[PDB]
């Protein structure tokens, strides 16, 4: 919907708006995860949809 | 005639020898939680024997007094019944168990496991029945039963369950004797019909018509085989179903009196479905009933007190065909109101008097109130509990 | 040519009702 | 096909070629739901381009709207709206018309898209214009309505509340307004009409399904068809109008604001007259709305208890009379005054109590009992219909009390009139529509003050659940149904109809077991009439859906009720029972073994059963390869040994010999003809083995066109049994000729 | 939190369940006769709820409506209505309403009159801190003494979802496999590189 | 991180589950031990009625025992941190008239943590609750209402008729 992190909620929860548009060069996986590493206020379950995430689009870069 | 009392020593929070009253036509057992009551009941199963896991202990060297905490009172248990019947005679039989070992005793002899199992039955004690005894959690359970179990139960009450390998061999042969018939069959047809192009040298012909009469006598003696095996499993098909069925006759029989009764009612309905009503000893039986107020739902949906009320219907209907002595039911009273307690306690008041002894365990007051002696149990502290006994008259009261 | 059919309409027949 | 579709679309002048059309009818009736979506879009796409020359196949596309599928359903109704909406005047429409409402119910997605095909197809707001528009509208409804007469109206009705919880808010409420922009246009249809009494009675039974749905329209037009209650002529359907209208006034009357008190008393009055001067059914029909509005809101039922006091006295100077004199000829001369007597004491006490601190305003004598009593006495006489009236006032009034049937005497009356094979077949007509009714009105009360449990909510208790209120109701099957199970057993079919019409209505209430009567209904799926055999598989399947082994259990209970009723009498009559049971392997496998067994080895059955059985054998619609396989492996075992025993008997050596043989033929020239249905190889026949491998022998069987040879024969050769014992020298050359013909069978290969 | 209400149309035996006043904060009493039929309250909100009771057969689920008389209900649904007062409900509003209708194949999710994918509920229901698959919190009609009897296998899984980890678990197994068919990839990526 | 959370999660809950032990039975001290942990199994300890002298295993137990030893787990995870929402079906079944009154007084002590809904068929149990809701089946119908705590305490306990 909005913001740097919202491709990573469609990823975790829809995962069908994504077009290869965004998986081939919209972030770099090493600079999300470490902006990830350091949050405040990080729920559990809301860390394991952002692992979701990120798992998923460095598979699909592979 | 009927259970006079009950004798223990060094089993499940009994110290020593301590004569448990006389029991009476209806008694009951009360006491709060973690009294140590159930094992008077457990204590009941065990002189008439049966598997440790039912009750609620492993190894059977853990029955002993202060075993579960892990330090026994001894190595040494005596149980001890004593039958009372008509003719002024009682008969007094006993378990004797040291350690992991357990015997038998008739009169203070020694008794061997066998002779004491017939004779026990002869009293009118089926100890693989287990259909008489309740457990804690388990009248539920009485009509969620998977069919097999029920079915093994009621195949075993019409004594043909050491019959099932007998007839299971002579169901093989009867499947042998066919598959060898019918395969001598295909056979001297493949040799007749090889032959009949035969026909169109005359050596090799007779050769062949020689290998075909010699074909024909051995599915002759084949037919003989089976022709002798036949009537054999006529008769034990004719003895195992005849047995069966009249068992279940004069249960559904009787089950559909009695359920009509005990409801109070003229609009309830119970049924026992047997799976393939030809021979269905060998399948499933499953169960069904109608509710006093209630649609037409599978059992799986229903509340408490009606897997309550068919469960008692089932118990009293098996001891109507073949009667047990005396009876001990674990706190059937389960999730029911004043109504419901009201009309089993009614029922075992009217029935109990002329047709069997029945001991039960609950915990509201209603339900004992109709009885006439009561057995208190005050458990004590120390290094273990120690329960004791002590009875309550209650045929001296009005109203 | 009638290939790949049902029996008549046997297999095929839930009635209406009332 | 789809593509092809498309061609023809463009091309409509080509469907005439016959391969083609013999590739799209045979697409029409495939095993498929696909192709059959892809024809019929193809005849519809043909019907639009081109709308004459296709209503000779308007059959074939009016037959496919019932295809069991999901889309294929959808696409006919598309089809058939476009054909309504572009074409009216088409002669078979409202026929047509009516098929579809029959499916509303069938899905969710069905329902919807009907209902607002319907609603643009008729229930748009249409403003104040295009008068004759609006007229063949409410022509083609009333058309639709007086076509829905003789299967049943509720579907329609079932629409309507649809459409009435379909906008549960305003939303402008656009049929709502339309709905009443019909029906004062139906009364002004009425208000033209004024003298063709078919669409009469057509426009008061739209009035009368409007009030079925909801009655809040109808409130300011009851005076304008005030008159035409009055007086009529002696006409049927002018009396089916009276019954129509009464129950449409019963309706209205409670929600009309601030009525006219003189106004109910005339209509009370007139009512009464149209009573005394007509026929039971109106009577019936109308004196349920008179013990409405006068128990509603008036309060002049003493006039009414004294037309109750007057026919009771009646009633009991003919009863005095006939104390003394059975015989007395005074009888016979108002005897249907005695029959009229008879009707309106049961429908006083049909309506509400009379027994009552009110009706009675004295000493109470208990009139309720005095009068069953009095019916009772009149139910033993010597004449017929006087015994049917008096089973007609029994039903009616036991409607009011039911605890009434709980006596030991009325259990009596039932089973001493329905068993005993009673000479008279109408009794059991009446007694068995009491029934019916009885079942109706009880599930018509209750599910209507569930509706209104708010206003009762608060004046009854928590700790006793009254139950019994309901529980008699169920109890009193216990009492009869048994008896009901030979009621089964009539050479009538009538008795048979309201016989499975109660048994039917019984399960759907629910109130008895369900696997009790089976064999009954399994035995009457194969009925002649095609309602009776319908609502027999429905309610199997119905049961089917819910619980799965229960017809398993009932297998040859079925069989053996079947035959008693094509002595009752006197392709597979009993395939949808394999058609349900087609899928598992062990059950069916089972029952096969039970049949093939127990009725061809030794049980020694009358052979017309096993007959039948073989009938029905040869004609079950069996779809994979296994199972004639198995039916052949099992025959040719049993066939073996009791073939070799048989002729080695008889070489040895007979009435019994001759029925053995006659059930050995049989099984032979099943087998036979079973054989050449399949069409397969014996060889492999010779090779197959029960339970090999489940996956090998699944291919689909062809089925042969005009093989069916077993029963001719089998009449043949039990024609020249008929269980004949004589001693002459014929029977024995029969006998040794079907013993050559034996040895024959014996030699094949 | 609090519920608010609740609202039944056909779902196992009550056809039309009106508005009633609402619920208590602290705690909420019943009481009636025996074969009351209560444990639809039960199945109704855990069906509303959790996932696993809608796992089994078509058959009971046809069985899942209301066929007392009158019609035959083909469609029922049953509605929850609270308030998300201290915003541990992650929409932010403050009366939120789930309601399910239930057909013979179909069945969907509302929540305030919005459609559902099936998996807003999961995670929503997540956050709330819900467990679909627990015995905990919820028991069943003479059903409570198993959990206590339960052996210590399930103990260690009901306290590894009391520390919210229960996820993680499917998480990382479904992460490996691709990780390791990714491995066997790029291992013929090196390969076909040096080709 | 999520190992530790373990840890600490588990001595939050063995401590909250002795505690609430400890309220509810008046003598006695039960806990969990943690075993070889990977883990494994975590076990539970009970002595009462010596309180040292008695030492028992998971198996050998009265009804109302194990039903103890369930709600304290219950609101040993409760008071760990709260559920949403907390619904019981007869939860008073085996345990006696005592302990009823222990569990209806940690009731009231829980119900500012969270929202309890309860059926019984029990009096002393219902004196801790708020309001009372009635259920009534007629012609063949369930429905909910609210009702008083007068009539409702007559109905589960003082009429005693055959209905
Ligand atoms: N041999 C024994 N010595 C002492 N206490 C025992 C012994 N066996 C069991 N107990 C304990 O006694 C308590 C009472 O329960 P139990 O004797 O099984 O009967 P009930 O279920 O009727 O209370 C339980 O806590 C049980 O673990
Ligand atoms: N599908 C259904 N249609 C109609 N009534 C039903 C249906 N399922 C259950 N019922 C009714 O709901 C009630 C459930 O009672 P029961 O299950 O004994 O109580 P509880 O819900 O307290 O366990 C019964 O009276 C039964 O008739
Ligand atoms: F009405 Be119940 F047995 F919860
Ligand atoms: F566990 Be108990 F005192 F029957």
């Amino acid at each position: 919907k909005r913001g740097p992190l919202a491709k990573i909620w469609l990823a975790a929860h829809w995962d069908k708006k994504l077009t290869k548009a965004h998986v081939f060069e919209c972030n770099l996986e090493s600079s999300v995860e470490s902006i990830i590493s350091p949050k405040v206020k990080m729920a559990l379950r809301t860390s394991g949809h952002l692992l979701l995430g990120v798992v998923r689009i460095y598979h699909r870069k592979a | 005639g009927f259970l006079k009392l009950i004798e223990i020593e060094n089993f499940k929070s009994y110290k020593g020898r301590q004569i448990i009253g006389p029991f009476q036509r209806f008694t009951a057992i009360i006491g709060p939680n973690g009294s140590g009551k159930s094992n008077l009941m457990d204590a009941i199963s065990f002189v008439l024997g049966e598997k440790t896991s039912n009750l609620r202990v492993k190894t059977l060297r853990d029955l002993i007094h202060g075993a579960p905490v892990g330090k026994p009172a001894a190595n040494r248990a005596f149980v001890s019944m004593v039958y009372s019947e008509e003719g002024a005679e009682d008969r007094t039989f006993a378990r004797v168990i040291v350690g992991g070992s357990s015997e038998y005793k008739i009169n203070n002899k020694v008794v061997q496991l066998h002779e004491y199992s017939e004779e026990l039955e002869k009293l009118g004690i089926l100890i693989k029945a287990r259909n008489f005894l309740v457990f804690q959690g388990a009248v539920e359970s009485i009509a969620m039963k998977n069919p097999k179990e029920r079915t093994a139960l009621f195949e075993e009450i019409s004594r043909s369950g050491e019959l099932a390998q007998e007839y299971d061999k002579r169901k093989k042969e009867m499947v042998k004797a066919e598959e060898d018939t019918q395969f001598n069959y295909h056979r001297k047809k493949n040799i007749a019909a090889e032959r009949k192009e035969a026909k169109q040298a005359m050596e090799k012909l007779e050769s062949v018509r020689d290998k075909f009469q010699e074909t024909s006598d051995e599915f002759e003696a084949a037919r003989k085989r089976a022709k002798k095996a036949k009537q054999a499993f006529e008769q034990i098909k004719k003895e195992r179903f005849d047995r069966f069925n009249a068992c279940f006759e004069s249960v559904a029989t009787n089950i559909d009196e009695i359920y009509k009764a005990l409801s109070r009612n003229s609009s309830a309905q119970a049924f026992l479905g047997p799976e393939n009503p030809e021979e269905p000893y060998l399948d499933g039986i499953n169960y069904n009933c109608v509710a006093p107020g209630k649609r037409f739902r599978p059992m799986d949906n229903l509340s408490g007190g009606e897997k309550t009320v068919a469960a008692l219907a089932l118990l009293f209907a098996i001891h109507s065909y073949k009667p047990a002595p005396f009876f001990v039911l674990d706190e059937i009273d389960a999730a029911l109101d004043n109504t419901n307690i009201g009309k089993v306690a009614n029922y075992i008041k009217e029935q109990s008097t002329c047709n069997f002894q029945a001991i039960v365990i609950s915990l509201k007051e209603e339900f004992y109130t109709k009885a006439e002696s009561l057995i208190g149990v005050y458990p004590e502290q120390g290094d273990c509990v120690i329960s004791k006994v002590l009875t309550f008259d209650l045929t001296k009261y009005p109203d | 040519i009638l290939q790949e059919n049902d029996f008549g309409d046997f297999g095929m027949d839930d009635r209406e009702i009332m | 096909m789809k593509c092809l579709s498309e061609v023809v679309a463009v091309d409509p002048s080509i469907l005439a070629r016959l391969d083609m059309q013999r590739g799209v009818h045979g697409r029409l009736m495939d095993n498929s739901t696909s192709v059959r979506e892809a024809a019929v879009e193809l005849l519809g796409r043909f019907v639009l381009c081109r709308p004459q020359l296709a209503e000779q196949y308007y059959d074939m596309l009016i037959e496919r709207i019932l295809d069991t599928g999901i889309s294929v359903r959808k696409r006919v109704i598309k089809i058939l709206r476009d054909i309504c909406i572009e074409q009216p005047t088409f002669p078979k429409i409202t026929e047509m018309c009516v098929k579809m409402i029959r499916r509303v119910n069938d899905e969710e997605g069905i329902k919807k898209l009907v209902n607002e095909t319907f609603q643009k197809l008729w229930f748009t707001p249409t403003p104040h214009n295009d008068k004759e528009a609006m007229t063949r509208k409410i022509l083609n409804i009333t058309d639709v309505v007086a076509a829905c007469r003789d299967t049943g109206y509720d579907w329609f009705e079932q629409l309507l509340q649809n459409l009435l919880k379909s906008e549960e808010d305003s939303s402008y409420k656009p049929v709502k307004k339309a709905c009443t922009q019909l029906v004062d246009n139906l009364v002004e249809h009425i208000l033209k009409y004024e003298e063709n009494s078919g669409r009469l009675v057509a426009c008061i039974t739209t009035l009368f399904l409007f009030s079925k749905i909801r009655p809040q329209l109808m409130v300011k037009h009851a005076m304008t068809m005030q008159p035409y209650l009055t007086t009529k002529c002696s006409t049927q359907n002018d009396f089916m109008v009276i019954c129509n209208v009464a129950k449409i006034l019963e309706l209205v009357v409670p929600l009309m604001e601030h009525p006219s008190e003189t106004f109910l008393a005339t209509i009370e009055e007139d009512l009464m007259k149209l009573i005394i001067k007509y026929g039971m059914t109106v009577v019936q029909h109308c004196v349920s709305c008179l013990g409405a509005v006068v128990n509603k809101v008036t309060q002049n039922f003493k006039f009414v208890w004294a037309c109750f006091n007057r026919y009771y006295g009646a009633i009991s100077k003919l009863k005095s009379q006939h104390q003394e004199d059975p015989n007395n000829t005074s009888l016979l001369t108002n005897k249907p005054a005695l029959l009229r007597s008879l009707f309106t004491v049961g429908a006083l006490c049909r309506h509400f109590d009379f027994d009552l601190e009110d009706f009675k305003g004295n000493s109470k004598v208990n009139i309720k009992d005095k009068v069953l009593e009095l019916l009772m006495y009149f139910t033993k006489h010597s004449d017929e219909e006087v015994q049917t009236k008096a089973i007609i006032g029994l039903g009616f009034a036991f409607i009011q009390h039911p605890s009434l049937m709980f006596e030991q005497e009325v259990k009596n009356l039932y089973n001493n009139i329905l068993s005993d094979k009673n000479s008279s077949v109408n009794l059991k007509i009446q007694v068995l529509k009491n029934l019916q009714t009885y079942l109706q009105e009880e599930d018509t009360r209750m599910q209507q003050a569930d509706r209104d449990w708010k206003k009762v909510a608060k004046q009854e208790d928590l700790k006793e659940m009254g139950d019994v209120s309901s529980g008699m109701s169920s109890s009193i099957m216990q009492l009869y149904l048994k008896q009901v199970l030979e009621a089964f057993f009539h050479t009538q079919s009538s008795v048979r109809h309201f016989a499975l019409n109660v048994i039917a209505l019984t399960l759907n209430q629910g109130l008895i077991h369900p696997v009790q009567c089976v064999p009954y209904l399994i035995a009457m799926g194969t009925d002649p009439e095609p309602a009776m055999r319908n609502k027999a598989d429905q309610q199997l399947v119905e049961i089917d859906k819910k619980y799965a082994g229960f017809i398993h259990m009932k297998a040859v209970a079925g069989m053996k009720m079947s035959y008693q009723v094509q002595q009752a009498i006197n392709s597979a009559l009993c395939s949808h029972l394999y058609s349900m049971i087609r899928g598992n392997r062990q059950h069916r496998r089972a029952f096969l073994i039970s049949l093939l067994n127990l009725f061809d080895d030794t049980a020694k059955t009358d052979v017309t059963m096993l007959l039948y059985i073989a009938d029905n054998l040869a004609c079950f619609p069996y779809q994979t390869q296994e199972e004639p396989l198995f039916i052949m492996h099992h025959i040719d075992i049993t066939l073996s040994v009791s073939g070799s025993n048989l002729l080695q008997s008889f070489k040895e050596s007979l009435i019994e010999f001759a029925n053995v043989s006659q059930g050995i033929l049989l099984l032979l020239m099943l087998k036979q003809h079973l054989k050449n249905l399949c069409g397969f190889s014996d060889s492999k026949i010779q090779k197959y083995s029960p339970s090999e491998s489940a996956k090998v022998y699944d291919k689909a069987i062809n089925r042969k066109t005009g093989v069916h040879f077993h029963p001719k024969q089998t009449l043949d050769f039990l024609r020249s049994d008929m269980a004949n014992s004589k001693i002459t020298e014929e029977v024995k050359r029969s006998i040794v000729k079907q013993y050559l013909d034996f040895k024959l069978l014996m030699e094949h290969l | 939190m609090y519920i608010k209400q609740v609202i039944i149309q056909g779902f196992r035996s009550y056809r039309d369940q009106t508005i009633v006043d609402p619920f208590s904060s602290k705690h909420n009493v019943i009481v009636g006769r025996n074969g009351s039929g209560k444990s639809n309250f039960f199945y109704a909100i855990q069906f509303v709820l959790s996932d696993e009771f809608s796992h089994l057969r078509p058959e009971q689920r046809l069985a899942l409506l209301h066929e007392g008389t009158g019609p035959r209900v083909i469609s029922a649904f049953v509605e929850i209505i609270f308030d998300n007062s201290d915003n541990r409900l992650p929409i932010d509003k403050e009366e939120v309403s789930l309601r399910r209708v239930i057909g013979a194949k179909k069945d969907q999710y509302f929540l305030d009159k919005k459609m559902v994918t099936k998996n807003d509920v999961m995670n929503l229901l997540e956050s709330a801190g819900f467990s679909r698959s627990n015995p905990y919190y919820i028991v069943k009609q003479g059903k409570i003494n198993q959990m206590a009897t339960a052996p210590d296998s399930q103990r260690l899984k009901l306290l590894r979802e009391v520390a919210g980890t229960r996820v993680y678990d499917e998480r990382k197994e479904e992460s490996i496999s691709l990780m390791k068919e990714t491995e066997g990839k790029r291992e013929k990526i090196n390969e076909l590189l040096k080709y | 991180r999520k190992y530790e959370a373990i840890q600490l999660t588990f001595k939050q809950v063995s401590k909250n589950f002795s505690e609430v032990f400890q309220k509810l039975v008046p003598g006695g001290k039960a806990t969990l031990v943690m075993k070889k942990g990977q883990f494994t199994g975590v076990g539970i300890r009970v002595s009462f009625t010596g309180k040292q002298g008695e030492m028992r295993e998971m198996q050998q137990l009265s009804g109302g025992q194990k039903s103890l030893v369930a709600l304290a787990l219950i609101f040993a995870i409760q008071k760990c941190d709260p559920a949403p929402f907390y619904l019981f079906d007869e939860i008073d079944q085996a345990l006696d008239a005592q302990h009823r009154k222990a569990v209806s007084d940690m009731i009231m002590e829980l119900a500012v943590h969270a929202q309890f809904i309860t059926t019984t068929f029990r009096p002393e149990l219902l004196e801790s609750a708020d309001k009372f809701y009635g259920v009534k089946f007629r012609n063949k119908v369930s429905h909910i209402d609210v009702i008083t705590a007068e009539m409702a305490k007559d109905f589960v306990e003082d009429d005693t008729t055959h209905g």
